[PDB]
């Protein structure tokens, strides 16, 4: 309860942790700390009845977040590790179900099926993407392909816990928290031209509400670079 | 020199030999290793991790996100099935997409446990009963809520657990996991009644795979290109 | 859309021949090109599904090639089964554009 | 019987990736391939269960050859020999059946004669990163990743014919050894579409039936 | 393997008719099923698809306003319907199975629709 | 006598194999070896041996030795660029032909340091001073003496040392290795102004070549006789 | 990654040196190389970074036949068997087809049937001084250095012929073996012009660019 | 490499020969055995025993 | 790797012309090239050659005083001006490639010049 890192706390009460390996340290690369190693409260989401999924690109929601947005301008390579802490708030009265993944390398899926989506739709700077229950169509040139079933990646949607996961049923939990290592087939890599990590949040279960509660449920989430070095003078 | 003797079978290509073979780019100094999580040392791994059964397919929900809520109502009935599917292997059922079942159709013989774990997406201000049935191989489905208790069953309370475990075999009539109404869904004032169940599967023990063959979900007409 | 032009539309050979049939798009459609073979009697069938890779089933006489804008479809040896109507379709773009046809006959 | 579902005994097998054929006097026949897996769907599937792979490479080449119709006048031909050369990633590449390409120090070739055992030949695992990569989430033009590059393969005859044509076939092998895989996957669903990227049409999520009991 | 379409049909300006296309061999809910109209002075010309699991439908743009395309599970089939008939809709219209993206590998025969008094 | 079965791959011709071979003359008794001066070993060792580099190409100095000269001349401007070149590999830049870049050539992987010296051949009554500034990859070039200074640099006074050296990565944007006048020359009379430079390239650690090609400096068109 | 740059690994690799054509009727056909390293333009680049070298040598012959159109009446002919003879330095030297220079005993010959293992021979370091060496300042005409010699090469059919006409082809391919190197020299910056001496036409020292700065 | 000499009677099939040969299916894991009642170890343990010897045939 | 010259020219007596011959394919400050005069009469004939680096020309003894050769990096094209034009100088010229220093590998396809009145 009550953690503070560098000049930002928030406050918990389980864990999962990544592929059952811990962040850890690794020319000559320097180690900041004092300088990422904070809380980034994105916005919050709102959660109504006819909603469908969201999604964020790690290493491009932080990339305007202050001074980890600076490091990565300045500095070549580099690699990170993450903490994330996602948290609804909802009463008693509302029901409902997410499943929060954290997938490493989800290359998606244009509309047409011979181009590649441009960069403004996969990924919006410190804003969330949405999936859709719908088709896009074959006329749009280069969109993402935003069928929630599919899951943007052409796989089964139940299939997607195989990743590391975690479920936030509003019955019985509130809070999820993933920690994750870096997932690379080099040792550091540049941090513009590759996003090696994707959040998802998707209602199995969608939102229920009498009438006179809260017509929407707020999402937030809070992302934290563990064990960050980059390769420069 | 040395006299030899050549056998039948000497000059062949068999397509599953293992021979060494001369290298076609000696003295390159590969890359040397490196420690990246998630290591997969067996293919039994991925069908030992839960998955979401498509329990509501309907001929209309299987393209959304409906095929896997069950749906859960108050009604006037006294005692009424809530879903069923057979246990039966490969036959268009319900199991065979998830990621157990696309392990299960790479392979020919195949036995083993299965766990099933339900879990109630409703309200945390209702409670009810329900009845978890299960039929042996041979045995018929139950048409009745009494028959289904005479059976073996597990009888699911919702309001002091949100969580029910159901461990059975499955092995390559088959089997059925009913599930009954016991008693209606009570429910306070400004809470809304109709509710959803998620179901999963897993791999309890561990199986035991053999002959590997190709899989009938994937084929092609010409070479993608 | 991508105009797909065939600008002979009438082929006249004799047996044993080789022909070629031409077919030139609008702008670039980067090696995507399919020909197919549509019989009098109202059968169309796929023969080379890029530039020259051959479907599967169909005879070894057939062969094309080009690249950018101009195409072609080569027939070296030409045999009785090959009087037929023939289509050049693009794959790059949406909507799908198809050729206009070409009729071959014997030349005397 | 737990061992057959291990990633040495259900990647570890043959699977024919390519199939072209080539003739002599055409001065445009030689074969042509370049090295990936994306080509067929069932060895597709199978290596996209994981995310990085590292593996050894072992190829096996299977050559016939078929007597096209000359003009006449007692058509005898000896045997016949084939060049198959390996071109490493950043290497010359022959554009012409005689070429300066063909002649070059630093690409390995085989040289095989007709009625033989026929010519395997071995790739070690050639990457600047320390695996390969099934998936990649970024740019160079969106998920190509320049770093996993294997090759090229040319196939032609080294015989000079005048008095019969002569055209042939090769059908290539693929196995990999000594396999690693890291970062399981879920198995892919809707059918393959292209083959540089995951595009795709929706698809159902599974076969329906008509009632949920 | 194989694509099954009806008989030749005929029908009065103004009025509507409905084909359809029986697949048999394979997974019908698997692949997108197209459809091609051919006047006999010009080519071919594409009208639109549709896609079988979802019953999604995409038109081209001078096809959208007259035709319509459905589908059922059951007996395999795909219909197709034609509103406000003219004079310039006497064609042969076939249907087709797109696999890999471009390549129309299975037609069918084609029905002959004609327009008169 | 002895049962044999031949794989395939056997009668084949590997032009990188490494078999034993036949002799063509045995029973020769070859001249023993003699003390020669200066064995290589490894290719490295001509890497390491320094070399002049043509900074001052500028399209009629490449075939004198006015290539290798820098000039250096009392101006009238406060801060001036003298040279600059970039260290982008093997795109028609200044150390492509040198000693290490032919090395370079021939190999397509490779990563290590560079030295690069300079050394100021002037008269011995002259002062100046000079920045060495270095940009780092991804990093802009400085377009003014400031915001050079305001990276990595280093002060280089010719009045007390004649060279300096200046440690460098360089790896197959690619930096900078820009300089700067500081202060003008300052010279005594009947002593001339105009000054020139040299500037050197090395390895200074080890590098690691890897995966050996052709080099592209070099074409026949039929063979030498 | 520092054992790719040894000398054993830069300069003991394969190279077509030589390509050659002879027939069996035209009693002027068989084929003949003088052995020496200056004939292509990137072995001869390589071998030229040192001044004294030293290594055993390693042969392997590729040949191919061809029929040529002969008249008529149903040629049928047997397997080809090649003679490929090596004169040492000082040796005797054929000058028609049918010779005494081939049948002597102190010039080592193989013989091989077509459709079997390409024939490899090996030649040890023969010279009377204790290396070879790739410059010479000074006079035998300048720059000749007769110690550094390795012999001639010569191939020929042995079968005779009548039915029909064939051609056949020898590719020689080049591998130093056991290599050893003194005194190392620049590489050459300008293009090769002849074979014997080191003559050249003055070339520009670098690619030019528009500014200093 | 190694100089070996191929003898007469190398590339023949003789029926009776025993000779090792490539598995087609490797890495099976095969079933393993059960004890079944009844096991024969040679053919002369059929031989001994008895049986009843049709001493009376006479033609019907 | 062609070379590709200039168009036909024409000339009164006394005036001077410029012809060219841009290279393509290959690094042009590497190889020299050499200038062919063909008279319809005759064989060919030899004027000179220039290095493109250094911009170093030799000429032939007949034809010293009235050719001048020139070249430009950039381009890669290399210029030949005749000067005193007279009757005797009515033939085709060529640009060839000297490599191997007695081959001429590649060549041009010629311009002719033609003087009258």
């Amino acid at each position: 309860r009550s953690i503070t890192l560098g000049n930002s706390t928030i406050t918990t009460q389980n864990v999962v942790v990544g592929y059952g390996v811990w962040p850890e340290y690794l020319d000559q690369p320097t180690q900041p700390d004092v300088a990422t190693c904070r809380f980034y409260t994105l916005e919050s989401v709102q959660w109504m009845k006819n909603s469908a999924g969201w999604w964020w690109k790690l290493p491009d929601a932080l990339s305007q977040m202050g001074l980890f947005g600076q490091n990565m301008q300045y500095h070549y390579l580099g690699r990170t590790g993450y903490t994330i802490h996602v948290q609804c708030n909802a009463s008693k009265f509302h029901q409902g179900c997410l499943l929060v993944v954290c997938v490493p390398e989800a290359e998606m899926g244009c509309s047409n099926l011979n181009n590649t989506p441009e960069f403004s739709e996969l990924s919006g700077g410190d804003s969330a993407r949405m999936f859709t229950d719908t088709q896009v169509g074959e006329s749009n040139a280069k969109k993402v392909q935003t069928a929630v079933w599919n899951a943007g990646m052409g796989v089964g949607v139940g299939n997607l816990t195989i990743f590391p996961h975690q479920w936030i049923n509003l019955r019985t939990n509130n809070s999820a928290t993933l920690v994750m290592p870096y997932i690379n087939s080099v040792p550091m890599d540049n941090m513009f031209r590759h996003n090696n990590l994707t959040l998802m949040i998707i209602p199995f279960v969608p939102l229920n509400y009498s009438e006179g509660s809260s017509p929407y449920v707020p999402i937030t989430v809070t992302i934290a670079p563990m064990c960050a070095e980059y390769n420069g003078l | 020199g040395l006299p030899v003797m050549t056998t039948p079978g000497s000059t062949q290509f068999l397509t599953s030999d293992d021979f060494q073979s001369p290298s076609a780019m000696p003295q390159f100094d590969v890359t040397p290793e490196m420690q990246i999580p998630g290591r997969v040392n067996n293919l039994m791994e991925i069908a030992e991790v839960d998955s979401v059964v498509p329990v509501n397919n309907t001929e209309d929900n299987v393209s959304s996100l409906k095929a896997y809520q069950i749906p859960v109502q108050s009604n006037s009935d006294n005692g009424k099935q809530v879903f069923g599917f057979p246990l039966q292997p490969g036959a268009n059922n319900v199991l065979n997409r998830t990621l157990l079942g696309e392990i299960l159709n790479y392979y020919t013989h195949w036995s083993g446990s299965i766990k099933l774990t339900f879990m109630f997406c409703g309200s945390a201000m209702a409670t009810g009963k329900f009845l978890l049935a299960y039929s042996p191989p041979g045995a018929g489905v139950p048409k009745n809520r009494k028959d289904a208790m005479l059976g073996t069953h597990v009888i699911w309370d919702v309001g002091l657990q949100s969580s029910c475990v159901l461990c059975v075999p499955w092995i390559s009539a088959a089997g059925y996991v009913t599930c009954w109404y016991q008693t209606n869904i009570v429910v306070p004032a400004d809470v809304q009644s109709s509710c959803d169940i998620l179901c999963f599967v897993s791999a309890c023990n561990d199986f035991s795979v053999r002959m590997l063959k190709d899989t009938p979900f994937i084929r092609q007409d010409t070479f993608y290109q | 859309d991508i105009q797909m032009t065939q600008t002979k539309s009438s082929l006249s050979a004799s047996l044993g021949d080789r022909v070629t049939i031409s077919c030139r798009a609008s702008q670039d459609i980067s090696n995507y090109l399919n020909w197919y073979q549509q019989k009098p009697d109202g059968s169309v069938k796929l023969l080379i599904y890029y530039t020259s890779t051959l479907h599967s089933g169909v005879p070894s006489r057939f062969s094309g090639s080009g690249s950018g804008t101009d195409y072609s479809l080569t027939i070296n040896s030409l045999e009785q089964e090959d009087i037929a109507t023939y289509f050049c379709q693009q794959g790059n773009t949406f909507p799908f554009t198809f050729g206009g046809g070409t009729k071959l006959e014997i030349r005397r | 019987s737990r061992s057959e579902s291990s990633i040495e005994n259900f990647l570890c097998r043959s699977a024919c990736v390519y199939y072209a054929t080539y003739t002599n006097n055409s001065k445009k026949g030689f074969a042509e391939w370049v090295i990936n897996t994306r080509q067929v769907a069932q060895l597709r599937r199978k290596l996209e269960l994981f995310t990085y792979l590292r593996f050894d490479l072992e190829l096996t080449f299977v050559i016939t050859s078929a007597q096209q119709p000359s003009t006449a006048s007692s058509v005898d031909a000896p045997v016949q020999t084939h060049q198959i050369m390996y071109v490493p990633p950043g290497g010359p590449v022959p554009t012409k059946v005689k070429d300066y390409a063909w002649q070059t120090s630093t690409n390995p070739s085989v040289f095989w004669t007709e009625g033989n055992a026929p010519p395997r030949m071995s790739i070690p695992f050639i990457s600047i990163g320390n695996a390969y990569s099934c998936f990649y989430d970024g740019w160079t033009v969106y998920g190509i990743n320049t770093l996993n590059n294997m090759g090229t393969l040319y196939m032609r005859h080294v015989n000079e014919a005048g008095q019969g044509p002569i055209k042939s076939t090769v059908r290539i092998y693929f196995k990999p050894k000594h396999v690693k895989a890291w970062v399981p996957r879920p198995p892919r669903l809707c059918q393959y579409e292209k083959q540089k990227n995951v595009n795709f049409s929706p698809i159902g999520v599974t076969t329906s039936r008509t009632d949920i009991i | 393997v194989q694509l099954q379409q009806s008989a030749a049909e005929l029908a009065r300006p103004g009025a509507s008719v409905k084909m359809s296309c029986k697949a048999s061999g394979y997974t019908f809910t698997t692949y997108t099923m197209h459809w091609v109209k051919q006047r006999p002075g010009q080519g071919l010309e594409w009208i639109g698809y549709i896609n079988p699991s979802s019953r999604y439908t995409e038109y081209n743009q001078k096809f959208k306003d007259k035709t319509t395309l459905t589908a059922d599970k059951s007996s395999s089939t795909a219909y197709m319907q034609l509103s406000s008939l003219t004079f310039e809709d006497s064609a042969v219209y076939y249907c087709a199975r797109r696999s890999e993206a471009d390549r129309f590998v299975y037609w069918g025969q084609g029905t002959l629709v004609t327009v008169s008094a």
